[PDB]
């Protein structure tokens, strides 16, 4: 309706307009010229005298001559349905995919409202993804947040592609076998190259895996303002599928380092002191704004988990950003360099991993009662091994004792057996069962952690099972 | 004389304030702030021009507001009321009692910061004292009129051993034959930043010796506004001056602990916008460090002296 | 011998440096931190020359 | 009150304009949304308002009005069994009243208005009163909630109401000023309550906790802090301090931690019993709870409304026990808030004021005499989380300048299953001296010689590493191997603890006195049959062994009958066999 | 314009062992060489420029020595293409804007050898592109940002830095012409920390 | 003013064997000696005026200690100098600013130092200048620049501060003076890191 034209001051990303004092700070505005482009803005500042408008994208046509402002929306809103489900969005709603826009159901402010602490319930089931250091070692629950750190060369794409393409509930463990559980994916990809966004249309595109799954793709050369708004429109979605339907969602942020870059971006435009090693002094209550929105919650049935992925800049975990993200997140796993140049995929390195929330997921009734004693046995196991590995390059192996030269047998096989999995989707059957295999190598008595009755029941089966195709 | 108030406060934000018309406001000197509820806080001249003055408050600004805040003059230089009878007193490190006694009757009043000694007046530190400990009476020394620091731990005794010093610090006039007379003693003692029970400790201490009659106790408390850390090894500096040079007595100051002046004087520092120096410490730390521990000597032609033990600890 | 000499000579010289070359980092940040604050004194002060 | 309208927004600042006469400090409702902010800075006709909340939505010209009081708590009955955030904000009405989510400028009250409580009056006309004391009493669960003057007033009773059933907004006295006093009254969070005076603790806070009261004690009033790098049992050892110490009050705070430690601290506790009365624990429980989310300035503001809160129910004459929690996100939060000030940093990006906070925190604490003549006591513990487990951290350096009880954690012992985790050898206590006497007079004549030579049998064990680190632990001489093998009982033992058994959760001083005494005449006789010659294997398998690893699980008033018959036993088989 | 992207199936070679065996880069891909001065990007970026198996290749001077881009002229045209069998200098265009020359022109010279990169690919040439040095741009941009007053970013930078380094790495890629033929543009360059 | 400059070809005999025999310093040259508190700076300095083979000696005490002034003017005149046989004060002209006196006069006591010690030098004499510390100087000049609100370039230090030290050092020197005779002034200064 209403335009705006006293521009009064163009300069890189800003613009000045006088008398816009009806204008909602946070507002989303259209920037139209005289030939014909249009452009979107976001207002950062109302005056008496005038208003700042941040501008997506170049400023190259505009003038102060011909340009003028018009009003879209006060509040940024994402309109959202059932229908989400099998679409691809490029990050601030427009699909990509070809297909005609939804008709949506409802529409949503995209920035968070706290939960009530109250409100919260205790995470007590499992996710079965498929990979057995993540099942049995780092169990992930159901309503946890769980990190993932990731070198400049390790694959992590591939693994969020895995992830997201064999993660499922498993409620046939779960008492009786309870009944069909709803289960979603919210597909999340912030600052990605040509070669990702492909890679990651093929591999959904490929299986099925696209008939359930939500996919939010913002790429390199957009808009940085766009890579701030994508992971609470995916939130958003996540949440109202969850608390609407009572869906089990699972969110995936592919890139956290992109975020923050971003968002030190977008706070050096703005005129604000950066904090510690020139970030923003507002990050923490930033990335909390994001991984806190997952949980679950009483009286409901639907439950929202997620996996960032991160890459730290120099392997370094004092920077900032992996920092901060352990200070929220309920543990990491973390990925080794030499298992990926040794050829093992998926390269997890089981001793700096982690999951705080895994006693209160293992169990019987839930899974199987042998968990975690079989979990804390594996640890202890491979910790010694990979010390008498070192110690044997200097003092050789006849010099060892027999228990040494049957723990230096276990790493190994451990290593090209349990974690080296390919591309295989293993329940978590089998990787128990590939385990026991692995510890049966082990003499009887040198299972402290594990108690009689169980070992009375699965101790002493063959390896040759999984050697069928490695 | 009559009171002037002035009314126009034009900005206030953190610790400045700016007062409007205030040509005839000395620089660095001591005003009075009084608000709506009658509370009076302390403030400080820093920068004075002829548009406004700019004053740096002793405590928290909550309350003040621009329609009934007035400021008044106290005086032109900060000055301390001083007396012989202070021997045996307590006081909170900004001049006024803290063991319900009544206040002193002033003798005479003096400006906190002092001056510089000129150095022809005075002379060689040339007189051994006995401190009763044999590693520092031997192989390091302390002559009176010496400024000798020490430099302790985070957590080692050094509280133990400056009581221990305080108790047992002698003249001993026989050896290297001297007067040969009974002479006074006294001991100034100044505590920044202490914590509830190590004043406890303390006071028991000088209770139990009787060390407490010829002592006078300059204790700031950790709860304390910022300020009251800052003036207070000056006040007792200026007490120990005056009676070593006015009353020729042997006085010994010391210091309890110099980290909570200097991190109190950075908190100071980094509240005017001021460059830093090497950990964040103001770059006039060396200035005002030296303003305080060059107030100790010998002066000729007078029987006094003064002697500094400071205690710090090295992080 | 081997052991003690690590032990005793070579791991406090490398805790040393790491914390000398924390100081400096952190030193050249505040400085860093400072210039900004002036600069956007300066752009501040820019605009209310003739309002 | 003053009144304002918006002239600039700008994120979280906002500049209002007509607002002469409003004050530094205080609290603001900006915009007709209703949300909630600070003033910050007077600039002549403006005043600089900072919001809490998100400003996104709002608009030039909407009102602005200022309270006209600094961030305060109401102090009065009702605050028992509560939830409540950095504000104090109840967060159970809130959850009744809107959902599951907070939404932004929801108005509720931290005490509820409806509720009828049985006035008991405790003065009558014509009566002086001064600050401090009491004007009648309350039941509310098992204790009597004095209604008590504001320390600000002063004057003489007027009108008294009778016995009756009234809510907390209705006057129960009115003075011959005109002042009418309810039940409650507010008192800004960042001001001290005034005392008569503050005295000296010399009686000792019974954590039940064995290493913690016999080894490294802390007394009535005193204050302690306990860090450790990552997962080293904090929790666990502040829940077992909140069901089994003492403390009449405990207020437990929650600054910034994760959501799902917050689920868990909300839903485990609801199903535990107090000990002293067999009753719910929530019944004498105040929490304070924020997540990461929640605004920086409620977690900022977090353990102030929780000191105000113990100052309070202190002022009351009872014992109040203070739990803050990882202290290191207040002070990110205050890191945080700092930056947004444009404020220039030290050390590693903190305020130069981060000392000057974490002392006015903790001065709070000590035994005083109330302004009624009655005493009282706050014990605050804190615990610290060091980013790496470095001890040089700031926040760790500055805590440790002014706690008067270290106790350090590692997660090595927690490898070994030995709970708790506590490093005996660079932990320590400075209550040790004054706490002597109430243990000779109260538990026996000579408990502190025992712990002494307790202390210096396990130092004993601690020289002989470097020997064990070269030769086996097996190739050592008797006097050698003796202490090894008695300080390994020591810690397997007595050095070692679960809360999950009833004879051995909660253990009283003669308890363990008695346990040191079996393990002090075990080493006594095993040294005096090693002079008399024998072989060393026969001492690591004489039965009298079993009873110092079977004293933990006797009954409390069952005691003393097992302890003397471990005393006879001891004397018969070391003086035969040997 | 394109009219559509393709999946990087087929190596770029460029004679060298180590890059052409342990670290293989794509015909559509792109890659980056950092290092210290005396270290080796020029001598390997010319190297590459001699012996790879592109048919045009865009070298870009920005902010470089002048001596070298007298050895590109004088040498090259004594050469012989590996594949055409004619001279080297036939299928070669240099951009050169040594560090004498004026500071505001060395984003105008990277972006005139990418535009002209991307003309050659609309022909169903494949194109390689060798920057000589891209900090040298951000050192322009700064200079620039000083003489504007803005707010800096880290080091100095100007906040959109970022922005034009990655609009100019994503012009690379495989592609299907307007036309319907097949180009690529493989880009490679060179930082000097 | 001076004719010409001349090389320096005779020791600065300083009584000391270590800075006689290993790293001698001639009769116009300069000298710097820093180290940390209590290695013995002042105690150099004052052993080089005592036992010099200078004909006039003088000692700046820039901003350092109220003693070390008191020692050198009660020791001073029972002394006798190695070569008139009078007393040891009759040839020693100092100067005075401590660290408790006003700040800004620490700069002025460096320029006046070493204006006397040039004086002497034009009557034919052999002048040794003794600066106590230099650093503090420095730290006066960072306060002047800070009252200023200049731009710092390290330390808070202004940038021009080697000019200054640059402008100080060069004063020394052996010359022909203008009524034809010959003179010489070396500068011993001292650092405090
Ligand atoms: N592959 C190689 N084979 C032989 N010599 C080489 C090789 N690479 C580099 N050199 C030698 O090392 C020198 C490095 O100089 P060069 O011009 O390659 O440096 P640069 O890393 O490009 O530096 P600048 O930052 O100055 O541009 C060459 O001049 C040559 O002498
Ligand atoms: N040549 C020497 N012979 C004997 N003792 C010496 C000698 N040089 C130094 N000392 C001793 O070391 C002390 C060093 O004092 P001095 O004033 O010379 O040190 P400094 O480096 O100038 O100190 P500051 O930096 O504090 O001014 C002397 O007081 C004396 O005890
Ligand atoms: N006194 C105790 N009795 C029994 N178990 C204990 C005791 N102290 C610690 N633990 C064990 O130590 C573990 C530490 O858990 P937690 O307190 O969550 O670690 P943190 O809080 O340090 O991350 C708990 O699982 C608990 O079982
Ligand atoms: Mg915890
Ligand atoms: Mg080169
Ligand atoms: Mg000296």
């Amino acid at each position: 309706k209403k335009e705006y034209t006293g521009i009064t001051y163009i300069s890189g990303p800003l613009l000045f307009v006088e008398n816009a004092k009806d204008l909602a700070y946070g507002a989303i505005v259209d920037i139209k010229d005289g030939t014909g482009r249009v452009r979107g803005g976001q207002v950062i500042e109302v005056s008496e005298e005038y208003a700042v408008i941040q501008v997506f994208e170049e400023t190259t046509g505009l003038d102060l001559a011909t340009t003028s402002v018009s009003l879209v929306e006060d509040v940024a809103r994402l309109g959202v349905s059932k229908e989400m489900l099998g679409r691809r969005f490029n990050g601030i709603g427009k699909p990509i995919d070809g297909l005609p826009p939804i008709t949506p159901e409802k529409r949503l402010p995209i920035t968070g409202l706290p939960l009530n602490p109250v409100a919260r319930r205790k995470p007590e089931q499992f996710i079965q993804t498929g990979i057995s250091t993540i099942d049995v070692m780092n169990t992930l629950v159901r309503g946890q947040k769980l990190p993932i750190f990731s070198g400049s060369g390790l694959p992590a794409n591939e693994i969020a592609a895995q992830i997201a393409r064999q993660a499922t509930v498993r409620p046939d463990l779960s008492g009786e076998g309870e009944k069909e559980e709803p289960f979603a994916v919210v597909f999340a990809a912030m600052g990605i190259t040509q070669r990702e966004l492909s890679y990651f249309i093929q591999e959904f595109e490929r299986t099925g895996a696209l008939s359930r799954s939500v996919l939010f793709l913002n790429k390199a050369d957009d808009p940085t303002i766009e890579r701030i708004l994508t992971p609470r429109m995916a939130l958003t979605v996540a949440e109202y599928l969850a608390f609407e339907h009572d869906y089990h969602v699972l969110v995936i942020l592919t890139d956290m380092t992109n975020y923050c870059e971003a968002l030190r971006e977008i706070g050096a435009a703005r005129e604000e002191i950066p904090g510690r090693r020139g970030y923003p002094g507002y990050m923490y209550t930033d990335l909390a704004t994001i991984y806190e929105r997952a949980g679950v919650v009483e009286g409901k049935k639907g439950s929202v988990t997620q996996i960032p992925i991160l890459s730290m800049p120099d392997d370094d975990r004092t920077h900032p950003i992996p920092d901060l993200t352990g200070y929220i997140t309920e543990g990491q796993i973390q990925l080794s360099r030499e298992l990926h140049r040794k050829g093992i995929y998926p390269p997890i390195d089981p001793l700096p991993s982690l999951s705080r929330l895994m006693n209160n997921g293992v169990g019987k009734g839930k899974t199987r009662e042998d968990h975690k004693q079989v979990s804390d046995q594996l640890y202890s196991a491979y910790a010694n091994g990979v010390d008498i590995r070192k110690l044997v390059a200097i003092i050789g192996e006849d010099a060892l004792t027999e228990n040494d030269r049957r723990y230096l047998q276990f790493a190994d096989a451990f290593e090209r057996f349990f974690i080296n999995q390919g591309q295989q989707n293993r329940s978590i059957e089998e990787s128990l069962q590939i385990a026991w295999a692995l510890l049966s190598m082990l003499p009887q008595g040198e299972l402290k952690r594990i108690s009689k009755d169980h070992i009375g029941k699965y101790y002493g089966q063959k390896l040759e099972e999984i050697w069928g195709a490695p | 004389l009559l009171k002037k108030e002035y009314t126009g406060i034009t900005y206030i934000s953190g610790p400045l304030l700016f007062v409007e018309n205030a040509k005839d406001l000395a620089y660095g000197a001591i005003v009075d702030i009084k608000d709506g509820t009658g509370r009076v806080r302390g403030g400080q001249v820093i920068e004075v021009s002829e548009e406004y003055a700019v004053i740096q408050v002793f405590e928290e600004t909550t309350g003040l507001d621009l329609a009934t805040t007035s400021v008044s003059l106290v005086e032109d230089v900060a000055r301390l009321g001083v007396s012989k009878e202070m021997l045996g007193r307590r006081f909170n490190g900004i001049g006024k009692p803290i063991d319900g006694l009544p206040p002193i009757t002033p003798e005479k009043r003096l400006p906190i910061t002092g001056l510089p000694l000129n150095p022809v007046a005075r002379r060689k530190p040339e007189q051994f004292i006995q401190t009763g400990i044999s590693t520092i009476d031997v192989m390091n020394t302390l002559v009176r009129g010496q400024k000798l620091p020490i430099f302790s731990g985070s957590g080692l005794p050094a509280n133990e051993i400056a009581a221990q010093i305080a108790r047992q610090a002698t003249v001993r006039p026989d050896l290297s034959g001297e007067g040969e007379k009974e002479e006074p003693f006294a001991v100034v003692f100044a505590a920044m930043g202490i914590t509830q029970r190590e004043l406890s400790y303390f006071i028991q201490e000088f209770e139990r010796t009787g060390a407490l009659s010829r002592s006078v106790l300059f204790l700031n408390k950790a709860d304390d506004p910022t300020i009251e850390r800052i003036l207070t090894p000056r006040m007792a500096l200026t007490v120990a001056e005056y009676l070593a040079f006015e009353h020729d007595y042997h006085v010994l100051v010391i210091l309890t602990d110099m980290t909570n002046y200097c991190e109190a004087l950075r908190e100071i520092g980094a509240a005017r916008e001021e460059i830093p120096g090497r950990r964040g410490y103001p770059g006039y730390m060396y200035t005002d460090l030296a303003t305080i521990y060059e107030r100790a000597g010998v002066v000729e032609g007078k029987k006094g002296s003064v002697t500094q033990i400071p205690i710090l600890s090295m992080p | 011998r081997r052991v003690n000499a690590l032990e005793q000579v070579v791991i406090p010289g490398i805790r040393a440096q790491i914390r000398f070359i924390q100081q400096v980092l952190e030193q050249r940040e505040r400085e860093d931190t400072f210039r900004l604050k002036r600069i956007k004194g300066k752009i501040e002060a820019r605009e209310a020359e003739e309002e | 009150m003053i009144q304002g309208v918006i002239q600039k927004i700008a994120g979280p600042a906002v500049i209002a304009k007509g607002m002469l006469g409003a004050r530094m400090y205080d609290i603001c409702k900006v915009g007709e949304e209703g949300l909630v902010g600070e003033i910050i800075r007077l600039d002549g006709d403006t005043a600089f308002v900072q919001v809490y909340e998100d400003t996104s939505g709002l608009k030039v010209g909407e009102p602005v009005v200022s309270t006209g009081l600094p961030l305060a708590v109401e102090l009065g009955p009702g605050m028992l069994n509560g939830i409540y955030d950095g504000i104090q904000r109840p967060l159970e009405r809130i959850r009744e009243k809107t959902g599951i989510y907070i939404t932004r400028g929801v108005v509720v009250h931290a005490l509820d208005r409806e509720k009828k409580w049985a006035w008991t009056p405790m003065v009558k006309p014509g009566d002086e009163v001064r600050g401090g004391m009491v004007l009648g009493t309350v039941p509310e669960f098992g204790f009597t909630h004095k209604i008590l003057v504001p320390p600000d007033v002063r004057g003489r009773v007027k009108e008294v109401k009778p016995a009756g059933e009234y809510t907390v907004e209705e006057p129960v006295v009115v003075l011959e000023d005109g002042t009418e006093l309810k039940m409650y009254h507010t008192w800004p969070v960042r001001r001290a309550r005034p005392v008569q005076r503050k005295l000296d603790p010399n009686t000792p806070f019974l954590t039940g906790m064995r290493i913690l009261d016999v080894l490294f004690p802390v007394a009535m009033g005193g204050t302690a802090a306990i860090p450790g790098p990552f997962g080293s049992g904090k929790t666990v050892t502040q829940q077992s301090l909140a069901k089994w110490s003492n403390a009449d009050v405990v207020v437990y705070v929650g600054c910034g931690e994760r959501g799902n430690e917050m689920t868990d601290v909300l839903v485990e506790f609801p199903e535990l019993t107090d000990p002293k009365t067999g009753g719910p624990l929530m019944h004498r429980t105040v929490l304070i709870a924020n997540t990461s989310n929640m605004p920086v300035a409620a977690r900022e503001a977090s353990i102030y409304v929780g000191v105000t809160i113990a100052e309070y129910f202190r002022d009351q004459g009872f014992s109040v026990a203070l739990m803050a929690d990882s202290t290191s996100r207040w002070a990110e939060a205050l890191r945080e808030i700092s930056s947004r000030l444009e404020e220039m940093p030290a050390e590693e990006g903190y305020p130069p004021y981060l000392a000057a906070r974490l002392a006015a925190f903790y001065e709070r604490a000590g035994k005083v005499i109330t302004l009624g003549g009655e005493e009282g006591a706050v014990t605050i513990v804190g615990a610290v989380s060091p980013p790496g487990g470095d001890m040089s951290e700031p926040v760790t350096q500055s805590t440790l300048r002014i706690v008067g009880a270290f106790w350090r954690l590692d997660a090595s012992l927690a490898f070994r299953r030995h709970f708790p985790a506590i490093n005996w050898n660079g932990s320590y206590s400075l209550f040790t001296s004054a706490l002597d006497p109430w243990y000779r007079e109260n538990v026996a004549e000579d408990y502190p010689e025992l712990r002494d030579a307790i202390s210096e049998l396990l130092q004993r064990e601690a020289g002989l590493q470097e020997i064990v680190q070269l030769v086996g632990p097996d190739a050592l001489q008797d006097a050698e191997r003796l202490v090894i093998e008695v300080g390994r009982i020591i810690r397997e033992d007595f050095l070692q603890q679960n809360a999950y058994h009833e004879v051995d959760a909660y253990c009283s001083m003669k308890k363990a006195y008695g346990i040191m005494k079996m393990i002090l005449a075990f080493y006594k006789e095993a040294e005096a049959a090693i002079k008399r010659g024998v072989s060393i294997d026969e001492i690591l398998q004489l039965p009298v062994l079993e009873r110092i690893g079977r004293a933990r699980y006797v009954s409390e008033e069952e005691f003393p009958a097992y302890f003397e018959e471990a005393m006879k036993e001891i004397q018969g088989a070391f003086k035969a066999l040997a």
